[PDB]
């Protein structure tokens, strides 16, 4: 429950206190109503049955009050569950774009997906479905044992002693199937990630004959998931038996003391008959707690995943902003070092790029030229050194100002599953229709609109899989060009385009009217014609730089690169 | 179509119903014995009879508990095994549907199908029949017993029962449409979450969290959940209040105390009602809560059986080596939207065919048609003279290997990714294939070597993963090889080295190459220009340059 209170909105604590007060009041009303039968039946079986009117009046009041405290407790529990749901999902949605890219391991990616997947009604109704009956069931036999002290002290103590074994069974039950429930969750999440991989990588798996369950990775995950689920069913047997034995032990103490008092004469025969009914009410929570024990464990796993996302390490950020508004900034690396894990990517890369000029980065595969663009855009941050935009360190920039400074065309373009126009409008959702058509015209997406039957309303698939490789690449170019940012990072934006589209796109990047500091990565000579400067990056070091014609005449790596 | 799906569980479900009838009767018997024990207590009976009745009631409570536990365990095992077999069936079905199914569905839809629908069947095939039989048997038996005991105090028990039935009916009617809409919302939310996680760089550069479609869909889904679960939970709590043992006890006493106080009822006659009249409310609440689960299970069964009935790439039984032949092939991703228009081509062993053309002309879809990811709308495709529809997946993909345009790596070691088409291949073969693809050195530089995992985050550069897929195809070692835009992310040096390795390894093989870089396919035996889904000119490099057609224009644009 402490983890839940950690996740409650700070402006919702008034309802939690009110919920906790009414939850206790509901338990006491239920316990008092059960014990009111003992005076009621003793009076009813006596020589003056009219004396039961007083105890029936108090039962009506306790019964009516219980209805009101239970409807209100359900209303507050519904609000608390959905209030907690909205904050956690909104918090995770806001935090995840700021989480460091290294956090997104396959395990953490699976955890984040499953944490987001808990938006359904199961987590929203957590308070009404789990806490309210679990607290009501756990405290009712304790409350009945307290209310029986007013009927008979040794009777209440025997009832209370049966609650010590109830909490003992509750405490120990989770530890009996802790390991099995953990392995079941791991194999279940692993099976989820293989299904998504199965659907995404369907084409490559079919060619490899790794698509049938007897040969696929998802088939192996299904077998492991099934075996873990069957193990969980068997290892939950001690938990349910333990709650049953607690109820059996509780019954003997309650019934044994009631029989002992009645034989002693301290307890009347009608009172003992009324205590059978109280004993049934006293043992109902023992069965209810057993039913809620499996639900308590899955909830604890769910909240751990949500807390894992909220504990994810965010990127360093500041409050600075660029001085000029819309002017092309200068890009410079000041002894920037970067490493993925222990492997060094960049080693002392230093350069300066003039404002409003096009620069080309070329070199072998794996040299580090995609990492350089990510550092400029702020997707990654240097291990040491400092990337500066117009003399301002990027790590000190406002996140709102940092994203507004750079528009990126990524090496592997990713469109969102919607229409083609919506993917272009991601660059600038408030852009006018003239700006959107200008961006699509520049990126040669206007060819697609007439070529395709639906035009820009063409429903793109997951990623951009319902478009060809060069068609979704041009859509990602139109997205970047639509954004009015003063820095453009082009990461092989004509890799999947023919020569006719390569030439038109390359001219379009230069022909963009607004000023930008453009950095272009390409493996084609014809894609860097309009670059004012070139950076030959090899093994994370700028081996040489200068003009395109100058480097060709130098006969260095740049000349041999295109030989 | 839940009956057809759940037919294999015909006998377990009937057994569950009859055994649950027996179990609820055994659970009601202790309270009849306790009523008799109370009657003997008021009569001052000898201690022997009281001990016998008490011990019998306690033993029957224990028996009922152990029998219910055993039945739940057995039925949950039955449900688990059914879910496992059904998931195996679903994976086998999806293994041979057209790829257009996957493209138009998405990964979230597939995950919801294989996992969420099979889990939604759980209540239907594990709890629905037991809950129904318990809620039918226990109230009927108890009410018959209590009407025999006293009809006046038995009639008042119909008030909570009728109120509960009205609440249950209105709750089910109100929540049916929202339950129908729920899986669509879950699928959409899963798709948005998957896109949000996969497209994180696009989110970070463009818009961030605030301007993300994920947050808008999240708000809409939470609004739908609130509108669904608020009246539903209100009705649920009212039903819980109506059927609670306290409510039955209170209304029993309100009916009986005026009777007992007057000379209208002996108090002993209230012993049944206090001991049996408060037993069957929870069993009624079980079905009241389970109606929604039954509805969700029925819809999930309908969806699962709809997918299991889907048309697939059926292998015909109709029933030069190394030859591929497309004969008047046409293809349509969507009906009425042609993308391949009467394409005739022949790839022969010992030759290289370079399929070039404008972006979006249909090169990748033609390659996928050769792979039989989709069936040709018209014409035919033959391999070694055998129509690909007559070949099984093993027969087809042992003859033709593919390097797709998108470098898809599976979660696993680099050796697993290179050995995807032959997981039993030895390490020496994997190393040679990696060397041929100019990727062995990079894998050597990795910390774990060839065991380094290729999941999220621990990725490679684009050229490196493209080379890994090229090594995969090299290790497959098929007589026919297709290379869709291979070496597009490769630098000229790596491109030259891997192309030399491919030429060495496929001298006597059939090779199809798709390349926007026309300077790398001038040596091809045949060059096919595909424009607007049709072949516009075929020839060698010099012949196509002399022709002055689309190839000449693309070549001039490339220089
Ligand atoms: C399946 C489903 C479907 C249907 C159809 C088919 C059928 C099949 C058949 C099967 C059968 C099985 C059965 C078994 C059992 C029997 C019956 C019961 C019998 C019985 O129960 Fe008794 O016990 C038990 C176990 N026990 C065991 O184990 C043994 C030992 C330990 O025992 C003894 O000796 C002792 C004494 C007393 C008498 C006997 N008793 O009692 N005891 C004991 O301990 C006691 C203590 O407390 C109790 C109680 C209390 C409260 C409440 C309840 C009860 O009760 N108690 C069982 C389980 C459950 C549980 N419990 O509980
Ligand atoms: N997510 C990652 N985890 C680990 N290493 C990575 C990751 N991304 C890239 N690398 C490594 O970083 C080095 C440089 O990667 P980068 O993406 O900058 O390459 P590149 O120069 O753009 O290559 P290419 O020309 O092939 O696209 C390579 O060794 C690559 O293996
Ligand atoms: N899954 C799909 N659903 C619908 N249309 C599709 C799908 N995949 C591709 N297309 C359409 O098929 C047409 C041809 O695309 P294809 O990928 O076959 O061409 P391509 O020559 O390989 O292209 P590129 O050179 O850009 O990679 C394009 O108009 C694309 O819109
Ligand atoms: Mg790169
Ligand atoms: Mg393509
Ligand atoms: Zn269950």
């Amino acid at each position: 429950i402490r983890t839940l209170l950690r996740l409650v909105p700070a402006e919702k604590r008034g309802a939690v206190a009110g919920y906790a007060v009414l939850t206790l009041l509901s338990v006491l009303l239920r316990a008092v109503g059960a014990v009111l039968l003992i005076p009621l039946l003793a009076a009813l079986f006596s020589d003056t049955p009219s004396d039961a009117w007083l105890w029936l009046g108090w039962l009506t009041a306790v019964t009516l009050a219980g209805w009101v405290t239970d409807t209100n407790t359900a209303r507050l529990g519904f609000d608390l569950g959905f209030a907690v749901l909205s904050r956690t999902q909104h918090d995770m949605a806001d935090r995840l774009p700021n989480v460091a890219m290294s956090w997104f391991t396959p395990d953490n990616t699976a955890t984040a997906r499953q944490a987001i997947a808990a938006t359904g009604p199961e987590l929203a109704g957590l308070v009404v479905n789990l806490l309210t009956p679990l607290i009501g069931a756990a405290l009712l036999p304790a409350a009945i044992g307290v209310a029986l002290l007013f009927v008979s002290v040794p009777l209440g103590l025997a009832a209370l002693a049966g609650v010590a074994v109830l909490f003992g069974a509750l405490a120990l039950s989770g530890r009996l199937s802790r390991a099995a429930d953990k392995v079941a969750g791991e194999t279940n999440s692993a099976f989820t990630e293989r299904i998504i991989e199965f659907a995404r990588t369907q084409q490559a798996l079919r060619a490899a004959r790794r698509v049938e369950p007897a040969r696929s990775q998802v088939g192996s995950a299904l077998a492991a998931q099934h075996g873990a689920g069957l193990r969980l069913l068997t290892m939950q047997i001690p938990g349910q038996v333990l709650f049953s034995l607690a109820g059996q032990v509780a019954l003997i103490g309650f019934a044994g003391m009631a029989v002992w008092l009645t034989v002693r004469g301290q307890l009347g025969v009608p009172e003992a008959i009324a205590l059978i009914v109280v004993l049934v009410r006293y043992l109902e929570p023992f069965a209810a707690i057993a039913d809620l024990a499996p639900a308590l464990e899955t909830t604890r796993a769910t909240l751990n995943r949500i807390q894992a996302v909220l504990d994810a390490p965010t990127l360093p950020a500041g409050r600075r902003r660029l001085d000029r508004t819309g002017a092309a900034p200068s890009i410079e690396f000041d002894d920037v070092r970067f490493s993925y894990g222990d492997e060094v990517v960049l080693d002392g890369v230093s350069f300066t790029l003039r404002p409003g000029n096009t620069t080309a980065i070329v070199g072998p595969s794996g040299s580090g030229k995609t990492t350089i663009l990510s550092l400029i855009a702020g997707l990654q941050q240097p291990a040491s050194g400092r990337v500066l935009l117009d003399g301002v360190d990027v790590t000190t920039l406002d996140p709102e100002a940092r994203r507004a400074a750079v528009s990126v065309v990524f090496q592997h373009p990713y469109l969102f599953d919607g229409t083609l126009r919506d993917n272009v409008l991601v660059g600038d959702p408030e852009a006018d229709p003239d700006d959107v058509t200008a961006a699509m015209r520049l990126a040669r997406v206007d060819e697609l609109l007439d070529r395709l039957p639906d035009g820009d309303a063409t429903v793109v698939g997951e990623g951009g899989t319902a478009l060809s490789g060069g068609e979704r690449q041009r859509v990602s170019i139109a997205r970047a060009l639509l954004k009015p940012a003063p820095v453009l990072l082009v990461d092989q934006a004509t890799s999947a385009l023919d020569n006719a589209n390569e030439a038109a796109v390359v001219d379009a990047l230069t022909a963009d009217p607004r000023p930008r500091t453009r950095v272009i990565v390409a493996h084609r000579l014809a894609s860097i014609r309009h670059a004012d400067r070139v950076l030959f990056v090899e093994a994370g070091r700028v081996v040489e730089d200068g003009a395109i014609d100058e480097l060709l005449a130098a006969g260095g790596r740049f000349a041999q690169f295109w030989a | 179509a839940g009956s057809r799906l759940l037919a294999p569980l015909k006998k377990p479900l009937i057994v569950s119903g009859v055994l649950q009838a027996l179990i609820t009767l055994i659970e009601l018997a202790p309270f009849v014995l306790l009523v008799e024990l109370a009657r003997l207590l008021l009569g001052g009976a000898e201690a022997e009879r009281l001990w016998t009745l008490g011990l019998t009631a306690v033993s029957l409570i224990g028996l009922g508990a152990v029998l219910a536990a055993a039945m739940t365990l057995w039925l949950h095992r039955v449900d688990a095994r059914f879910a496992h077999e059904l998931r195996g069936r679903l994976l086998t079905k999806l293994s041979r549907l057209p790829l257009g199914w996957f493209t138009r569905r998405g990964s979230a839809s597939t995950k919801q199908l294989v996992q969420d629908d099979t889990l939604a069947l759980h209540y239907l095939i594990t709890h629905a029949i037991p809950d129904a039989v318990a809620a039918v048997v226990a109230p009927v038996a108890v009410l018959v017993y209590l009407f025999v005991a006293d009809w006046r105090v038995a009639l008042v028990l119909f008030i909570p029962v009728l109120v509960y039935l009205v609440l249950m009916s209105v709750m089910t009617i109100q929540s049916g449409s929202k339950i129908a809409q729920a899986p669509r919302w879950a699928e959409r939310m899963g798709g948005e979450a998957g896109a949000f996680l996969e497209g994180q760089p696009v989110i970070r550069i463009f818009g961030g969290a605030a301007a993300s479609r994920f947050r808008r869909r999240l708000d809409d889904y939470i609004d739908f959940l609130v509108s669904w679960q608020r009246p539903f939970v209100g009705k649920k709590t009212l039903m819980d209040l109506v059927t609670r043992p306290a409510t039955f006890l209170w209304i029993i006493l309100v009916a009986g105390v005026p009777l007992v106080v007057t000379g209208r009822m002996d108090p002993v006659n209230l012993l049944p009602f206090l001991l049996l009249g408060t037993t069957f409310g929870a069993r009624l609440l079980g079905i009241g809560y389970g109606l929604s689960g039954i509805q969700t299970g029925m819809l999930a069964a309908r969806r699962i059986q709809t997918v299991l009935d889907e048309p697939e790439l059926v292998v015909r039984d109709r029933t030069r080596p190394g030859t591929v032949e497309l004969d008047r092939v046409s293809f349509e991703y969507r009906p009425g939207v042609p993308v391949i228009r009467d394409v005739t081509l022949t790839l022969r062993p010992g030759t290289v065919t370079a399929l070039v053309g404008p972006s979006g002309s249909g090169k990748s879809t033609l390659a996928a048609l050769v792979a039989r990811f989709h069936d040709v709308t018209q014409g035919a495709i033959r391999v070694d003279g055998r129509d690909i529809r007559t070949l099984t997946a093993d027969e087809l993909y042992r003859r033709v290997g593919f390097v797709l345009q998108d470098a898809q790596l599976v979660h696993g070691s680099v050796a697993e990714n290179i050995a995807l088409a032959e997981p039993d291949a030895g390490l020496e073969r994997i190393r040679t294939a990696a060397r041929d693809a100019q990727i062995h050195d990079r894998i050597t530089r990795m910390p774990d070597g060839y065991d380094s995992v290729l999941g999220a985050g621990s990725a490679l550069s684009g050229g490196e993963r493209q080379r890994v897929t090229i090594a995969r195809a090299i290790l497959a070692d098929t007589p026919v090889l297709v290379l869709d835009q291979a070496t597009a992310f490769a630098d000229p040096e790596s491109e030259y080295l891997v192309q030399q390795a491919i030429n060495r390894l496929t001298r006597d093989r059939t090779v199809l190459v798709i390349a926007h870089r026309l300077h790398t396919i001038t040596h091809a035996d045949q060059i096919v220009v595909l424009d607007d889904g049709r072949i516009v000119e075929v020839g060698t490099h010099d012949e196509l340059l002399a022709a002055g057609g689309r190839y000449r224009g693309l070549w001039d644009s490339g220089r």
